[PDB]
């Protein structure tokens, strides 16, 4: 039995490699995270032979630590590489960016001495920059989890695109909820403005999953996120507050200056 | 029905581009009922399933 | 016309989306920017009409400043759209991810009147993440272009994994020269000491191109950067400095502490 | 060679065939003993025998 973690991006069925669609196809078994019942629905036409980890989530409104959640995916995976069957654990986007069942799995298969690896894929977060045609490289770009921002210590640097992933749950510390207070929103937004003002734009992004859907570009100042109508697939995008300052102690160093760069 | 249609129009490219010059021709051409297309012009995406965290920061 | 720069990913042939690759096959005309000749065959029995960009880059030991080497690509690329051609940029990896060209042509595009979009691919970043095993959400991430953090002033999360792309050029102002030197490297590790100690173990990774290579994973102290072999394809790593603390000055404020964390 | 290669990185079947027996694979492909040879001593150079950033 071995061990292959795919993406199937964020758009139905178009957005996943080549290779990692060829994955799923002989797969002998798939273990599927998937967004909606359409893309549940090409799957099951892609390999019949599907277990949807979609069940191991907190049901009818119960108190369940999504780690729990996640041990248990994690092991039924497992249960299917051990009984010696070529197994795929299929993730929307990239299922190894803020998806830790796939490095989890990967993780015990190898020392459990089963063969496991991790294909890439199309995340958010490369559907992000495209829709809002953002060159991640001309200022630089920064990822957290929302929750993790607030409950460690990180400082942004304000010169970069800034991406708060899981913006929904942010502050959410039981980890037994869907989502958050507009109270913990707003604490968020007070702990932004040590770098960035009230005002400052900031936008709530959603990539589309269907074809025939557009995606969410919502444009408003930091003050007004609290109110915000924000869901699970939910990011916000924090666009540069400051100037690039000249590193001349650098310049210096290299022996130039502005004028000089190309 | 529907869910065929978005299958193929997620991978299909020339049906994309086809889809992109004339949404409503290349839907009502596909079978789509009114109350579909006017699902997917509206984007309520809720109607049109009548008709995602794995992970956290907590350390 | 219309424009669709879409991405090939780093691996051959299978490392492009479905849909993307479906948009090269019905393309009327394309313009390439692959890694290597295999992958340009590759392209040619998809689509005989290429147009090869590598061309515009600086050749013969020419004095060419990138940027007029990027100006021609988008030039040639919009003149088959203003002639009202089905244009395709097909570009390695993710087309937008610290590639000007695709951003600036549909831009020009668009502002001309035509249809232009990006297609999301696999970057050279999401191949980081599932080869080194490391999820970007664990500690948080940044990435910066070497050159850009030496120039301007970048403050780094130590907390975080640090990304430097296009580190083999750190520092090569001219923007007309392939790679740089020992000594432009030398300085990057004293400026990079004001947060990572000399013996802070770094990575120079390269994702591969073709499914029988091996990606390049080396480990090293930082202190040896400027001794190490590096390609153009190649990003620097660098793991966190330090590990997380908790923020008890915004825990406060929710109210909780972290023995109340789930 | 190339078309060795093209088959490989769209096909998973024939991945997972190459990953348990690369030398069987490559030679049951007709690869030569210096292309195989420049494989396993990962020469991609002997094999074929990007940068759009700025500021
Ligand atoms: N369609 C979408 N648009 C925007 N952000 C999304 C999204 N789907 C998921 N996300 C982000 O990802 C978080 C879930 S974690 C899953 C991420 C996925 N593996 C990927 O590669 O993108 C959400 O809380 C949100 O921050
Ligand atoms: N195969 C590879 N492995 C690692 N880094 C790579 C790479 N190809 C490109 N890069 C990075 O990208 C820089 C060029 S910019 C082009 C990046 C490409 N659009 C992408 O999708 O990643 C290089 O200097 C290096 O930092
Ligand atoms: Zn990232």
């Amino acid at each position: 039995g071995s061990l292959v973690c795919v993406g199937t991006g964020l758009q139905l069925a178009g957005q996943i490699s080549v290779l990692s669609r060829s994955y799923i196809e002989h797969a002998d078994i798939v273990f599927s995270l998937l967004p909606d019942g359409f893309s549940q629905r090409w799957l099951t036409k892609l390999n019949p032979n599907v277990i949807n980890l979609q069940q191991f989530y907190a049901q009818n409104g119960e108190v369940k630590n999504r780690r729990d959640t996640y041990e248990q995916m994690v092991n039924a995976i497992l249960d299917a590489v051990r009984a010696g069957k070529k197994t795929v654990c299929a993730l929307y986007g990239h299922p190894g960016v803020f998806a830790c069942v796939s490095h989890m799995a990967i993780t015990r298969a190898k020392a459990e001495g089963f063969s496991a690896k991790m294909e890439p894929g199309i995340s958010a977060e490369a559907c992000l920059w495209a829709d809002l045609g953002i060159d991640p490289g001309n200022s630089g770009h920064q990822s957290f989890e929302a929750s993790q921002f607030m409950f460690f210590n990180h400082v942004p640097d304000p010169t970069t695109h800034l991406l708060l992933w899981q913006i929904a749950i942010a502050g959410e510390h039981t980890l037994t909820q869907f989502h958050t207070s507009s109270d913990r929103l707003q604490i968020l937004v007070e702990q932004l403005n040590q770098w960035y003002p009230l005002d400052h734009e900031v936008v709530i992004y959603e990539a589309a999953n269907l074809p025939i859907q557009a995606p969410r570009i919502e444009r408003l100042p930091l003050a007004n996120l609290p109110q915000a109508h924000l869901m699970p697939i939910s990011t916000l995008l924090i666009p540069p507050a400051k100037k690039l300052e000249y590193n001349y102690a650098i310049l210096a160093k290299l022996g130039i200056g502005p004028e000089d760069l190309g | 029905g529907l869910s065929d249609f978005f299958t193929q129009l997620g991978q299909d490219a020339q049906l994309m581009e086809d889809y992109k010059q004339n949404p409503e021709a290349v839907m009502r051409a596909h079978g789509l009922t009114d109350e579909q297309i006017n699902a997917v012009m509206t984007g309520d995406m809720e109607k049109l399933k009548t008709l995602d965290v794995i992970s956290h920061g907590n350390g």
